[PDB]
RNA sequence: GAGCUAGCCCUGGCCAGGGUGAAGCUGGGGUGAGACCCAGUGGAGGCCCGAACCGGUGGGGGAUGCAAACCCCUCGGAUGA
RNA sequence: CCCUCGCCAAGGAACUCUGCAAGUUGGCCCCGUAACUUCGGGAGAAGGGGUGCUCCCUGGGGUGAUGAGCCCCGGGGAGCCGCAGUGAACAGGCUCUGGCGACUGUUUACCAAAAACACAGCUCUCUGCGAACUCGUAAGAGGAGGUAUAGGGAGCGACGCU
RNA sequence: CCUAAGGUAGCGAAAUUCCUUGUCGGGUAAGUUCCGACCUGCACGAAAAGCGUAACGACCGGAGCGCUGUCUCGGCGAGGG
RNA sequence: GCUAGUUGGUGGGGUAAUGGCCCACCAAGGCGACGACGGGUAGCCGGUCUGAGAGGAUGGCCGGCCACAGGGGCACUGAG
RNA sequence: AGCGCCGGCCAACUCCGUGCCAGCAGCCGCGGUAAUACGGAGGGCGCGAGCGUUACCCGGAUUCACUGGGCGUAAAGGGC
RNA sequence: UGGGAGAGGGUGGUGGAAUUCCCGGAGUAGCGGUGAAAUGCGCAGAUACCGGGAGGAACGCCGAUGGCGAAGGCAGCCACCUGGUCCACCCGUGACGCUGAGGCGCGAAAGCGUGGGGAGCAAACCGGAUUAGAUACCCGGGUAGUCCACGCCCUAAACGAUGCGCGCUAGGUCUCUGGGUCUCCUGGGGGCCGAAGCUAACGCGUUAAGCGCGCCGCCUGGGGAGUACGGCCGCAAGGC
RNA sequence: CCGAGGGUAGGGCCCGUGACUGGGGCGAAGUCGUAACAAGGUAGCUGUACCGGAAGGUGCGGCUGGAU
């Protein structure tokens, strides 16, 4: 449940903060965080290369575990389930009775004091993961890797799920959280159930300030600018755009599509998103 | 749902003599267990309108009795309100 | 050439005093249970007043200046983007 | 004559593009406070009373020890003086009614602080991840040690009815 | 007749209205400004958003009370020149 | 929904006399759907008029009480 | 000696004039060339220093129903 | 205390038919649609046929003049949780009762907020017809919505236009569901037809609109008007 | 001290009036159509919603107070 504010302040009256209700440590494991490395948006050569970034609260990085497959038929406990600035999801601390600690992003429903478990043979629930072949089709499933040993690449948002729909050889079929079909291999490993707190879309920052803690900062549109900066500028007195919108680096950018013609995986894209 | 065993407990625990049904203590502790349970049921089934009503009848019913035994005699109704925690 | 200025990064520092009194919590009331109401407690906030500090609203002065942007009066922000 | 400053009869904005400038108001305690409202506010609304000193009686707290001394927060009564008691200094003029922008913020360092920019929020659109996108000849980086409840771009700009 | 289709709701002499100080009403002794209306909108109108909106604003209008050397209309005094 | 002399108390002031009628102190009370508070209208009765009655309407003249004396406040004198 | 009325309610009828005009009117309604309904006239009915109009009260109104009404379809059963 | 019937309510699962779209196959000149047409779809291969898949929604037969609920309403199947109700036994309580201004809850559909979901249907809207015209009816399209969760709205021909409870006043027949000494009788429910009686009539008639008591709500000529103003509720629409 | 009242300031209720504006009643000698009454020529009525010069239409759900 996300939680309201009276409107004790111009601002309080729209902010939304999450319940922070399935926490139940405060404090990360130290062994587990490493410094982020703040960037700014700037690469290696000191360019912006993402624009608007900056300012955020500091976080420290929280070491995830998006294989899995790496401590097959080892069960763990749910130790806690924490807080993760760095993503949306919770993440959930495992307790391996071997006694090597893990984080892993933390499932719809997953319960402290529960145990889980990793490989071909786990039983089919909430917080285990197991090659894809090996999952009743009809499942919902999170966390799932793209190609075999290559680590969790899909469905890690707060929220999210993909389901298997079919099999067809060595690949299962996919819905993706776009709604995507997708062919994504038998051997690649997805976890039971849907990413937990759900309820993060809800979030109304509710000032500008917010974002700034979030560490992105003002947005300007290419409409406020001058024609040096942006296709959108300039103009005596506010203008409409004038030719097809587009990005300030020209290209149109309501419609035109931008993946990459020729792709190798184009084969195993059943079907584009949906809507 | 409720058991045999359990109303008899109850019967039983209630009753002003040993073959006592029925008397006004009986009949409100019987009434004060099925409230409780369909109070917890509610309590999950929110939506369950259709019982409440239920619910509020018998709520009645406990409380026609209450006012009847707490007129006829107090230490009784005292006791049997104290006996089923009840008053709110 | 970023010892000015602009943004970001790492690491430190600063923000008198006063006011308002959110949630919560405790107690009382209420009810089938509740919602909820009251009190006390509590101490929230791009909250209020106002120094430091950061500004630069209106006016006057200055105008071969004290100064190649200053001075006086006034005025904005002042736990936060 | 100019600057900075003090006072001024009667009048009181008749000045002027404009009450520009300067007056007025001014702290604290108490009484009291409208439309409208998103029920927070509007509010220090407005408006008003009190404010020094002396004596006498009296309540509570801290430190002591439970008491004395010391320090803190008061209450009631009777008086005294002056034009005047926040007696000097620091310290809101107020109301009504429209336009624009929801709001705190930001800006043309040095003629513009605004109705401009930003802003929560709304929508379109691209992006399945060696993502799109950006920088770079490249390597490599940013995106992101993120993964569509996410990231890019664009317009619009709380909220209500659309 | 023409067109791809002929401006909907809402708003309207407007930060848009040329003619214009439009007309009518309000406020004033008197009001090219201001407020309320009307609608033949030169040349509003729905995210270059439309119409509203409590609170906010050193923003820009119009009015009133308070008070004044702003003024009738000027005089005297102080200090630095 | 209404109430701070408000509701009760103690003491006193006042009157011919009781009384928050007036004051000082103390307590936190008093009233209200059986309609307080507020608005409107009306002096009330014996009677009158009508109506089979029950009721409705009415209060002029006469008798009873009240209230007022240009609009307000005040006390003096006095058995009043 | 006057005044109202004479279509029905309601007691009292014919002639002329007029022609949906002028007019009457409490309700229903009269008047468009043979009007007992308009205006005059003769006559008639009703009251008589009176007659009639307007206003208001009760009655008829069991049409607020206590006496003494009602609620399927007339107004009227509350959505449960 | 024994038993009973039922689409009563809530949750979770779950089955097959059909429609739509996609994929594969096979096939070709039309399909579709109406009163008749046209728009539309179709040689860029539609319709009709076979196999695969996706997804939402509603549950055919059973089905009824049936059943359950206070009403609104409720229908594939399964389990759990849960309300009402009827019967038999005549065991317990000892008038503990009826109604009910306020209050509280529930309340079809449409509608509204936030988030899902979206096959079919379909306000608005486009287009074809019809027609004097046709902002309609009929045809081809089509977005909200219709569906789920949670919170609102609180209306209705929300109807039996019939408030609730009790007692009393012929029967005939059909039916659902109990318990019997199971021909038949006795309860509780749903229809029809009727005794008395009612009633303006129409009709009602042990399911009263009959004869009576209790309590509640409502009416007092049509329109203006369920409007105005005020107040209270609501996000709005709007409600009282 | 209290005190008629006067003065300052802010509130509440009520009456009158007002550019302009919303419908309503009526009149009737008009314009436009024909929504209801018959199966009223699309059965009607309905709460709600969107829409149209206008009666009205359509959607969803409901009622018979529907002809055959
Ligand atoms: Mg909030
Ligand atoms: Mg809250
Ligand atoms: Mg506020
Ligand atoms: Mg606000
Ligand atoms: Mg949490
Ligand atoms: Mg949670
Ligand atoms: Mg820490
Ligand atoms: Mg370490
Ligand atoms: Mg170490
Ligand atoms: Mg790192
Ligand atoms: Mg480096
Ligand atoms: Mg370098
Ligand atoms: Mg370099
Ligand atoms: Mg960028
Ligand atoms: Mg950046
Ligand atoms: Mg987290
Ligand atoms: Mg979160
Ligand atoms: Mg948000
Ligand atoms: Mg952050
Ligand atoms: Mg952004
Ligand atoms: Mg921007
Ligand atoms: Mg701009
Ligand atoms: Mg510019
Ligand atoms: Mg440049
Ligand atoms: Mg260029
Ligand atoms: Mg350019
Ligand atoms: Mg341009
Ligand atoms: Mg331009
Ligand atoms: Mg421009
Ligand atoms: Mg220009
Ligand atoms: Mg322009
Ligand atoms: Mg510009
Ligand atoms: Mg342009
Ligand atoms: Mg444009
Ligand atoms: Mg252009
Ligand atoms: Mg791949
Ligand atoms: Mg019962
Ligand atoms: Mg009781
Ligand atoms: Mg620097
Ligand atoms: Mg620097
Ligand atoms: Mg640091
Ligand atoms: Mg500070
Ligand atoms: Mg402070
Ligand atoms: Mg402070
Ligand atoms: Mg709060
Ligand atoms: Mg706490
Ligand atoms: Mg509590
Ligand atoms: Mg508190
Ligand atoms: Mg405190
Ligand atoms: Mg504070
Ligand atoms: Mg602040
Ligand atoms: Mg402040
Ligand atoms: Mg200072
Ligand atoms: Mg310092
Ligand atoms: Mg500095
Ligand atoms: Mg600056
Ligand atoms: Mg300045
Ligand atoms: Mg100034
Ligand atoms: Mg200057
Ligand atoms: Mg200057
Ligand atoms: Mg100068
Ligand atoms: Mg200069
Ligand atoms: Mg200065
Ligand atoms: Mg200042
Ligand atoms: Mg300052
Ligand atoms: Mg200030
Ligand atoms: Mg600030
Ligand atoms: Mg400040
Ligand atoms: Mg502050
Ligand atoms: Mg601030
Ligand atoms: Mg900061
Ligand atoms: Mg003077
Ligand atoms: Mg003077
Ligand atoms: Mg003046
Ligand atoms: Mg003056
Ligand atoms: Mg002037
Ligand atoms: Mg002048
Ligand atoms: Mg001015
Ligand atoms: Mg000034
Ligand atoms: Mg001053
Ligand atoms: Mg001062
Ligand atoms: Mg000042
Ligand atoms: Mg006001
Ligand atoms: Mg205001
Ligand atoms: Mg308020
Ligand atoms: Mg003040
Ligand atoms: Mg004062
Ligand atoms: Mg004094
Ligand atoms: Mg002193
Ligand atoms: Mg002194
Ligand atoms: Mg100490
Ligand atoms: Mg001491
Ligand atoms: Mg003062
Ligand atoms: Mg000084
Ligand atoms: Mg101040
Ligand atoms: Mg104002
Ligand atoms: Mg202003
Ligand atoms: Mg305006
Ligand atoms: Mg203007
Ligand atoms: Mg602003
Ligand atoms: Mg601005
Ligand atoms: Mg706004
Ligand atoms: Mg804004
Ligand atoms: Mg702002
Ligand atoms: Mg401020
Ligand atoms: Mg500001
Ligand atoms: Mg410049
Ligand atoms: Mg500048
Ligand atoms: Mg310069
Ligand atoms: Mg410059
Ligand atoms: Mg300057
Ligand atoms: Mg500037
Ligand atoms: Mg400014
Ligand atoms: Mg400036
Ligand atoms: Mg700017
Ligand atoms: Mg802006
Ligand atoms: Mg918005
Ligand atoms: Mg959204
Ligand atoms: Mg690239
Ligand atoms: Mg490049
Ligand atoms: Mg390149
Ligand atoms: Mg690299
Ligand atoms: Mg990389
Ligand atoms: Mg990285
Ligand atoms: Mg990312
Ligand atoms: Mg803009
Ligand atoms: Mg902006
Ligand atoms: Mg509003
Ligand atoms: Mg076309
Ligand atoms: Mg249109
Ligand atoms: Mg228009
Ligand atoms: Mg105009
Ligand atoms: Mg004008
Ligand atoms: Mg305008
Ligand atoms: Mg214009
Ligand atoms: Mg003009
Ligand atoms: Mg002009
Ligand atoms: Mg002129
Ligand atoms: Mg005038
Ligand atoms: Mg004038
Ligand atoms: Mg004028
Ligand atoms: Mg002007
Ligand atoms: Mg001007
Ligand atoms: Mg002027
Ligand atoms: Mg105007
Ligand atoms: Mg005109
Ligand atoms: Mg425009
Ligand atoms: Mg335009
Ligand atoms: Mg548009
Ligand atoms: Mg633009
Ligand atoms: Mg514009
Ligand atoms: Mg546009
Ligand atoms: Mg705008
Ligand atoms: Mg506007
Ligand atoms: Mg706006
Ligand atoms: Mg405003
Ligand atoms: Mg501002
Ligand atoms: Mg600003
Ligand atoms: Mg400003
Ligand atoms: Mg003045
Ligand atoms: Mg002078
Ligand atoms: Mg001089
Ligand atoms: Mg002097
Ligand atoms: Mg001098
Ligand atoms: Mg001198
Ligand atoms: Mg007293
Ligand atoms: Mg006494
Ligand atoms: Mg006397
Ligand atoms: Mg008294
Ligand atoms: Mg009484
Ligand atoms: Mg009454
Ligand atoms: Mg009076
Ligand atoms: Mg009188
Ligand atoms: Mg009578
Ligand atoms: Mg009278
Ligand atoms: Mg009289
Ligand atoms: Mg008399
Ligand atoms: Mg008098
Ligand atoms: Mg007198
Ligand atoms: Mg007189
Ligand atoms: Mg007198
Ligand atoms: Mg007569
Ligand atoms: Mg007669
Ligand atoms: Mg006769
Ligand atoms: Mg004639
Ligand atoms: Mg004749
Ligand atoms: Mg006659
Ligand atoms: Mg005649
Ligand atoms: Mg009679
Ligand atoms: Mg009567
Ligand atoms: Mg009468
Ligand atoms: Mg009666
Ligand atoms: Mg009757
Ligand atoms: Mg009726
Ligand atoms: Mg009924
Ligand atoms: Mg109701
Ligand atoms: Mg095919
Ligand atoms: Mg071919
Ligand atoms: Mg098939
Ligand atoms: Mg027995
Ligand atoms: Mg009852
Ligand atoms: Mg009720
Ligand atoms: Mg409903
Ligand atoms: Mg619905
Ligand atoms: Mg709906
Ligand atoms: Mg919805
Ligand atoms: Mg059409
Ligand atoms: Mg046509
Ligand atoms: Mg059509
Ligand atoms: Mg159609
Ligand atoms: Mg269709
Ligand atoms: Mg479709
Ligand atoms: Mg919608
Ligand atoms: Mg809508
Ligand atoms: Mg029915
Ligand atoms: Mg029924
Ligand atoms: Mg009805
Ligand atoms: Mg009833
Ligand atoms: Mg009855
Ligand atoms: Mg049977
Ligand atoms: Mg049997
Ligand atoms: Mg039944
Ligand atoms: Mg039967
Ligand atoms: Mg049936
Ligand atoms: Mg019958
Ligand atoms: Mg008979
Ligand atoms: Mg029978
Ligand atoms: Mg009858
Ligand atoms: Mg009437
Ligand atoms: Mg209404
Ligand atoms: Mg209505
Ligand atoms: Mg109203
Ligand atoms: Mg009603
Ligand atoms: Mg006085
Ligand atoms: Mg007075
Ligand atoms: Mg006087
Ligand atoms: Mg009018
Ligand atoms: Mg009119
Ligand atoms: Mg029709
Ligand atoms: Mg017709
Ligand atoms: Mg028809
Ligand atoms: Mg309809
Ligand atoms: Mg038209
Ligand atoms: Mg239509
Ligand atoms: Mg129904």
């Amino acid at each position: 449940a996300v939680k309201k504010f009276k409107p004790y302040t111009p601002s309080r009256r729209f902010m939304t903060v999450a319940d922070f209700s399935e926490i139940t440590k405060t404090e990360p494991e130290k062994s587990l965080v490493k410094p982020l490395k703040k960037t700014g948006g700037r690469n290696n050569q000191g360019r912006i290369t993402v624009r608007f970034r900056g300012g955020g609260h500091k976080r420290l990085y929280r070491i995830i575990d998006f294989k899995r497959w790496d401590k097959v038929g080892i069960p763990a406990k749910v130790a806690a389930i924490e807080y993760d600035p760095n993503r949306s999801a919770r993440i959930a601390l495992l307790h391996y009775v071997d006694g090597e600690k893990r984080y892993i992003i933390a499932p719809d429903g997953l319960q402290v004091g529960q145990q889980v478990v990793a490989g071909p043979d786990a039983p089919i629930q909430v917080g285990n993961a197991l090659p894809l072949r090996f999952i009743p089709v009809g499942t919902v499933v999170h966390a799932v890797e793209l190609e075999p040993k290559k680590g969790a690449k899909l469905a890690r948002a707060a929220g999210t799920s993909a389901q298997i729909q079919g099999r067809e050889g060595d690949y299962v079929i996919l819905r993706l959280p776009s709604g995507e079909l997708r062919k994504v291999h038998g051997e690649c490993y997805a976890t039971v159930g849907a990413v937990g707190n759900a309820d993060h879309k809800n979030i109304v920052l509710g000032k500008a300030g917010r974002s700034r803690w979030l560490g992105r900062r003002p947005h300007v549109r290419g409409a406020a600018m001058n024609p040096v900066d942006h296709p959108h500028g300039g103009g005596e007195g506010r203008a409409p755009r004038g030719r097809p919108p587009a990005s300030p680096w020209g290209w149109q950018t309501k419609g035109l599509k931008t993946r990459k013609r020729r792709k190798p995986s184009s084969r195993f894209i059943i079907a584009r998103r949906k809507k | 749902p409720i058991t045999k065993e359990e109303k008899q407990k109850v019967i039983q625990e209630f009753a002003r003599f040993p073959g006592d049904t029925g008397s006004t203590e009986v009949q409100v502790a019987l009434l004060t267990l099925r409230i409780n349970r369909l109070s917890e049921h509610l309590k999950v089934h929110k939506k369950d309108h259709h019982s409440h009503r239920g619910l509020l009848m018998m709520v009645g019913q406990r409380r026609r009795l209450l006012r009847y035994l707490q007129r006829e005699d107090p230490e009784r109704y005292r006791a049997l309100i104290e006996k089923l925690g009840i008053r709110g």
